[PDB]
C-alpha cells in the first residue's frame, strides 16, 4: 500500500529503483504509484 | 488530421485552447480528457511540464487517463514539445 | 529586489531559467523545491497550470508541499500569473 508513502517517500522510491520522474503531485501520483507496482512485481 | 492540427497548435501561444486542439487529440481522447478534469490545452501542457517533458512518462499517463494508443500519444506529445521550444 | 525579480521573471519567456529566478523563491525555498523535483522555473508553472491558474489552490499547495510563507506564495503565484499573461 503505497498510500502511506509521503510525496517525499514516494520520490525517494523512485530515485532508488531508478525510474525517471518529476514532482509527485495531486496528478502524477497515481502514475508513480503505478510504476512502482509494475517495477516491484515485474 | 493530424499534421493540420500539429501545424496550428504549434503556430502560436495556446491560450484558452480547448485539450481537442493538440494533435492525437481526437474526440474520444479530448472527452476523456476534459472528464478527468483536463479541461484546457494548457492543464494538459501543465501535466506536461510537471512530467519534466519527459515522452515516456507523459505518453505512459496518456495512455492510463485518456486510453491514448501508442499513435495518440506520440503525436500530442510532438505538439507540446514543438509548442514549449517555441514558447516556453 | 523582489519587484526586479518579478519585472525580469515576466519580461521574457522562461525557458530553462533555474527554480530560484521566480519572484518569492529564496534559497530555503529554492533548495526544497529543487528537492520535490522542481529543478526548473517551468517545472513550477506546470503545476499552476495543472492546478487551473487557481491562486488558492498554488498558494496552499506551495505553503504546504515548500514550505513557503504567506509573501512568498503570493510573489511567486503572481510572477506566474503575469508570466502565463504574457506568454502562454
Amino acid at each position: 500500500n503505497y498510500a502511506d508513502l509521503s510525496d517525499t517517500e514516494l520520490t525517494t522510491l523512485l530515485r532508488r529503483y531508478n525510474i525517471p520522474h518529476g514532482p509527485v503531485v495531486g496528478s502524477t501520483r497515481r502514475l508513480y504509484e503505478k510504476k512502482i507496482f509494475e517495477y516491484e512485481t515485474q | 488530421t493530424t499534421s493540420q492540427k500539429h501545424r496550428d497548435f504549434v503556430a502560436e501561444p495556446m491560450g484558452e485552447k480547448p485539450v481537442g486542439s493538440l494533435a492525437g487529440i481526437g474526440e474520444v481522447l479530448g472527452k476523456k480528457l476534459e472528464e478527468r478534469g483536463f479541461d484546457k490545452a494548457y492543464v494538459v501542457l501543465g501535466q506536461f511540464l510537471v512530467l519534466k517533458k519527459d515522452e515516456d512518462l507523459f505518453r505512459e499517463w496518456l495512455k492510463d487517463t485518456a486510453g491514448a494508443n501508442a499513435k495518440q500519444s506520440r503525436d500530442a506529445f510532438g505538439a507540446l514539445r514543438e509548442w514549449a521550444d517555441a514558447f516556453l
